[PDB]
């Protein structure tokens, strides 16, 4: 049995032997959460810029929950910066920083959680496995904090203290492992340039492109945290992530429905 | 190097592998008997793997059709365990089992109330483990030097069931083949393809180190060679991390 | 009042007092979840055998979430007897080996509810008063951890340190405490046997027995754990058990319907 | 006998009944300064019991029809509040209140920090106690022999508002009548019939004892008699566990 | 902007200032759980009575649930005035009594929540944002325990140290935090009267009033802890509360229903 | 004045603002140097404020148009994250962060294990704070002496980016006006209108205070006179609470 020969490697090599690998590797795959989509809110892009950005969102929640399965994780934003400028500072490591980001993302949800309460969205801990709110027709969405929870056993990034896997890979590594069948990040751009569109006059849209070609026209770290590609490039479940911004009106329910707003990242 | 501070630069930090644990009152009496003579010499942080039963909660949770996000919570289970008891055999000195968030933000008010605490190695990455293999990447030996190197402590010693590291598995099929390194470099290390007796996570997370500049692995079945490789004495393999001295 | 004379024993008198004891016996009786049905699945030996025999089980609770209530317990199985090996070789005393069975039944209920979250099931704590599920019939349904809170404070049996409560006397108890209508217990052979049918070659099949029956026939400790029959002569609502096999597709689902499938243990 | 290992052999485990914190600050004062200069003398567990509080909830509980394992957390709930009043009478010699968990797995660390905490003596039993009577079985002296046992401690004293056990209630009809037991054991009481001042749980757990071969009955209205019953001294009655000396 | 006044003055000033204060007071009013409609159950007045108060209560619960949302919060009763005389009596300061006296409206919310967990009716926390059960028809209530989270952090009173802050302004505060749109305690007497009507032959029913009239009339501290008074002048959102006998069958359900039973209580 | 017990006579509480904390390293380095010579001096319970963070939370929750009720958690998060900073920075002494359940029933055995733990000064008043202003009023000054009266301290002292309190903002429009207040009172502080240092709500709390007779506000940006507030050297702003010493 391929069964009999992988526990008979599990129980007789160490966890780092290729054979032992390679055999886990064939085992079978399950998807915890097939149907549902993973959606993050920016904190700076979004959250942090109060009623005129959040409110037409909750609106789109609250419709959208009627036909699409949701998982709604929050970015942390300017008070997360402030936090992470007074640590590095004072020379704190990347796992201390990291603990603090977490409050800030915490703070957002509960804003958003208050929101939704009236329309039976809750507010979840990280939530994959809340699975009666994801049952019902009348709730079908739950609110989660988007930090991942390294904290002080977070990974420094090469250089520096900033903790490399925030919002956007706490979000992501969420619908990779249940399986989501989608991931949308909303941010306050319409999607990829070929630089940032804040401070370059005349970047060009990018509608598609792959995590390959982004390394190679050097944009690794531009509309989502670096990392993120990376951790894209060896998912199983989700395969390609879309971009879009949340400040245009019904732009995360077009992009619910299949319309290609904004841009799409593809591992390969 | 403009590195961070260093948070408990008078911690020591020993992982218990938990295949040690594995081997009963045969290997871990002896063990505790040396904890408790190590107690009033250093200021200790003990830390333990996880061994066979995650192998098989492996077995069956991949047998399920389990995602690698779905197992890491399950082999921190058998680790955490490993604590408990541990911990319990060294209570009657004021030894016991701490969790997690305990271990990330209290500590130091810990190792001021007692000489020792015993916690699991295994770091809380849970249901956020990166994909790419369907085995945890991030277990015992990589959540143990994350976290020694988080605080900048004094050291980070691995207490394994076999000298060290060998060019092959010193059990496996290749074995007469296995010759003892007695130094090496993570870089070495992980430029080579082939089984180890600690995670290939580990040499990742030292290549980012900020402060751990060598990691010990020791036999823990040889009574001793703890207590001598806490003093710096070379009895195992020495893993260089890259981390240059000031 | 009868309400009054218990109310002054409850003052004046020791707990002990066998006056007092009486007066509370004459107390009215409410079952608090009294159309749920608990059921353990056995982990030796439903859990510990993977795909082949939990795929068609979980296949059965959802099916049956539709016209059942139920609440899940589960098992411990393997892992836990190795730590029971490794604590009672250290000298460690049953109360340390109970708290190091219980992750393992923990580990148990995360498997199962992973594979039932997509249905709208959760993992609840222990979940007696995990109200809000078992009264939507979108759910129905949660799954818990069959071990004792009992922890440090077990009470040890008359030799050894094994656990002598474990998962079989923790979901039975949940069932008599809940007042529920019924109790199921899951495991891998069609019911108790005038000896163990793996080591013996002509065991006899018991469709029926009473607990006294049980007792003078040798087999006090069979395939349920011991104590578990003398709660049952204790319990004021569970006053009979059914033992079925999991093993055998849809037999779960024909207990619950009524079938007289396994064998059923009477307290009298 | 091939017992198992004392976890805590140091310790001493004192149970103050939830009676004697009914009767308010003329009974609590003097025991909490007899138990000030216990402190430096032994490393204690104070565990307290519910009393009063926990009849009127049973009161309420068994007129709503509520099951013994509804009733058994609501009385329970009364000895943690009877523990949390002791513990703030204390505070300022540095003695606080810790909860079950600590208490089952980190009571070490903490008398290596101060030198008593305090406790509930209910175990938590809760929704799974044992069905039969209507009223909780396994009480505060039951959860505190329990513990102090598990731990292989020195010794378990009970704290009450009697002297001891009697042959008959001696605050009841038939009290003329009752008569004092300087010693008797768990087996002999476990076979009579009527009141006694201590859970007829505890002589179950202990006819099935490890390590804890008496409990001494005192009362704690009379100063200096918890003192002296814990250098041994005979103050009280005397029960024989029937765990037998090496 | 005046937006951008205020986070001028927010960044600038101490939140002492007045011009600070009066610019937030500008702010606009979102209500969280505008639908609901918060209940106090007496602890003293009907949980402490047994079955006859309860059980009567249960069932308009169970009936009025189905076209009201209900926040149901319990109140202590007589063994929190216990533990305050054992506290007091040893000189403990308010703090720790409000700590106490928190562990009895817990143990009601208990038993309460058992006879109502057969309904589907669960026990949460505190309970505002206990959104998915107040959003389900199948639920649509929860219960709570209304002791106020203050604890060692309690103000003390002028005189004495009984906890001024209890159930009632619990169970008010969460009325007026979520905007709730009705908030009616639930006492063992028909309404205010002009003097207590258990200890005065010829006290006079008292239909509607204001706060300042009741502090004009001498009775500030009545049938509510007189903070309550207080408070309900400052509130933002609830302006008035409703007192009624819960011992009367079908008093609560008529309240809700609109009817003007027990006493209307105003701020002004 | 039969006025309740002292839980904790020996401790002192010092409450450092977060807009102190918000100037970073500058203002935090020499700090933390100074708390470090203080800890064998004083049994200290360092509570930190919440600062500039929380006024950009309050900006966005208002524009959300949140109750007063759901901006006080999300204010007292910032404290907390403040408190975290400064533990980390003490780490190496033995201080850590404790949590509010640990410090309302726990602090005795903390400060028996190490010589001082840091907390947040919100109080959890969260959802139940009290209407009226869209401002939550009890905030990190209010939660501070709250507890430090509560637990009969020795005293409190409060850590200030400015000397004392002023007749008028010393850093607003009307500083050239503004009047330095070496001594006052709480009610004369309450019966004028203007902005102070402190929470208004501290006034309220000072004048049904049972213990605390003064409060000192100090520029902790002068190294110093923290020191010398704790020894009862005037150096800042005396606020006298009305509680009348016997
Ligand atoms: N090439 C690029 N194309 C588009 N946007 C880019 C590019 N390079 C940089 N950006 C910037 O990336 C920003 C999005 O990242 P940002 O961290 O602001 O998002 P966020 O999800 O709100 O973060 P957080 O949740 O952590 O606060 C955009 O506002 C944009 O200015
Ligand atoms: N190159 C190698 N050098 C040494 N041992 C090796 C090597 N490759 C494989 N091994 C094997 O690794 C075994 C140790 O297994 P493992 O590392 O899983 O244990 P552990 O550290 O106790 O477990 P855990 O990681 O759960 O704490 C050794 O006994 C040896 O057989
Ligand atoms: N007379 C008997 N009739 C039937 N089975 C018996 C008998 N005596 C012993 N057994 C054994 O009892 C076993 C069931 O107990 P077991 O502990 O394996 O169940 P479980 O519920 O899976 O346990 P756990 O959940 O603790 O792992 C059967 O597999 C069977 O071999
Ligand atoms: N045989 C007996 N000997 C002594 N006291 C008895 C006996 N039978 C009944 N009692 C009564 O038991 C009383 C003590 O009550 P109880 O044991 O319930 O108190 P407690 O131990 O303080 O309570 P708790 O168990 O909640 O801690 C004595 O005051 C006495 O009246
Ligand atoms: N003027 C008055 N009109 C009506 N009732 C009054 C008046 N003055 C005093 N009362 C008393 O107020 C009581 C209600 O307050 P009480 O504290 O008993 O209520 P409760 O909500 O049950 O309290 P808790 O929940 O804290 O136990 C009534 O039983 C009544 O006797
Ligand atoms: N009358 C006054 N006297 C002194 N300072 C005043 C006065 N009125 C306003 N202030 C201002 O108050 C500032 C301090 O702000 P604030 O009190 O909010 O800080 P903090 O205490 O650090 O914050 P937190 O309350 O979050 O801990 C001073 O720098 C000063 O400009
Ligand atoms: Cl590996
Ligand atoms: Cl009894
Ligand atoms: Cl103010
Ligand atoms: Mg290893
Ligand atoms: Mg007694
Ligand atoms: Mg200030």
């Amino acid at each position: 049995n391929s069964t009999a020969e992988l526990e008979e490697l599990l129980m007789q090599r160490s966890l780092t032997d290729p054979q032992l690998q390679a055999a886990a590797a064939a085992a079978a795959d399950f998807r915890i959460l097939p149907d549902a989509t993973v959606i993050k809110i920016g904190g700076q892009s979004v959250i942090d810029r109060g009623r005129a950005a959040v409110y037409p969102l909750v609106d789109e929640i609250v419709a959208a929950r009627k036909n699409h399965k949701l998982l709604i994780g929050t970015g942390a934003g300017t008070r997360a910066r402030h936090l992470y400028s007074i640590a590095a500072g004072l020379g704190l490591p990347a796992g201390v920083l990291a603990q603090l980001g977490s409050s800030v993302a915490d703070q957002n949800a509960a804003m958003l959680g208050q929101l939704l309460a009236k329309h039976g969205i809750p507010v979840v801990g990280g939530a994959g496995l809340s699975a009666v709110p994801l049952s019902l027709a009348e709730v079908n969405a739950v609110v989660f904090s988007g930090m991942p929870p390294y904290k002080l056993w977070m990974r420094p990034a090469a250089e520096g203290v900033i903790p490399p896997y925030r919002t956007d890979a706490g979000c992501f590594l969420l619908a990779e492992q249940f399986g989501c069948k989608q991931m949308i990040f909303v941010k306050d751009e319409d999607g990829l340039y070929t630089a940032n569109p804040k401070t370059s006059k005349d970047a060009t849209f990018i509608p598609r492109i792959s995590v390959d070609e982004m390394k190679a026209k050097g944009l690794h770290d531009s509309i989502l945290e670096f990392p993120v590609l990376d951790l894209l490039q060896s998912a199983q479940h989700v395969r390609e992530v879309q971009v879009v911004n949340g400040l245009v009106p019904g732009n995360l329910t077009r992009a619910l429905a299949g319309e290609h707003v904004g841009t799409i990242i593809t591992a390969s | 190097g403009k590195r961070p501070i260093r948070l408990l630069p008078w911690l020591q930090v020993v992982k218990i592998g938990g295949r040690v644990m594995d081997r009963g009152a045969d290997a871990i009496l002896p063990l505790v008997e040396e904890l408790r003579k190590l107690l009033p010499e250093h200021r200790l942080l003990i830390l333990t793997g996880a061994g066979v039963r995650a192998r098989h909660v492996f077995s069956v949770g991949l047998d399920l059709g389990l995602p690698v996000g779905s197992l890491a919570p399950l082999a921190a289970s058998e680790a955490g365990q490993n604590g408990h008891i541990l911990a319990a055999m060294l209570a009657s000195e004021g030894v016991s089992y701490v969790e997690h968030p305990t271990v990330a933000d209290q500590l130091a008010i810990h190792l001021s109330a007692t000489r020792a605490v015993v916690g699991s190695a295994f770091p809380p990455y849970h249901h956020h483990e990166f994909p790419g293999s369907r085995i945890p990447p991030h277990r015992a030996d990589t959540g143990a030097f994350l976290l020694a190197d988080a605080f900048g402590a004094a050291g980070l010693t691995i207490v394994e069931n076999v000298d060290g590291i060998y060019t092959a598995d010193p059990n496996g099929p290749d074995r007469g083949q296995a010759r003892f390194l007695p130094e090496t470099s993570a870089t070495d290390l992980a430029k080579s393809e082939g089984p180890l007796p600690v995670d290939r996570a580990l040499l990742d997370v030292m290549a980012t180190a900020r402060h751990i500049e060598r990691v010990q692995v020791v036999n823990g079945l040889v009574p001793g060679r703890l207590t001598a490789a806490l003093r710096g004495e070379h009895v195992g393999t020495l893993i260089r991390t890259g981390v240059r001295p000031a």
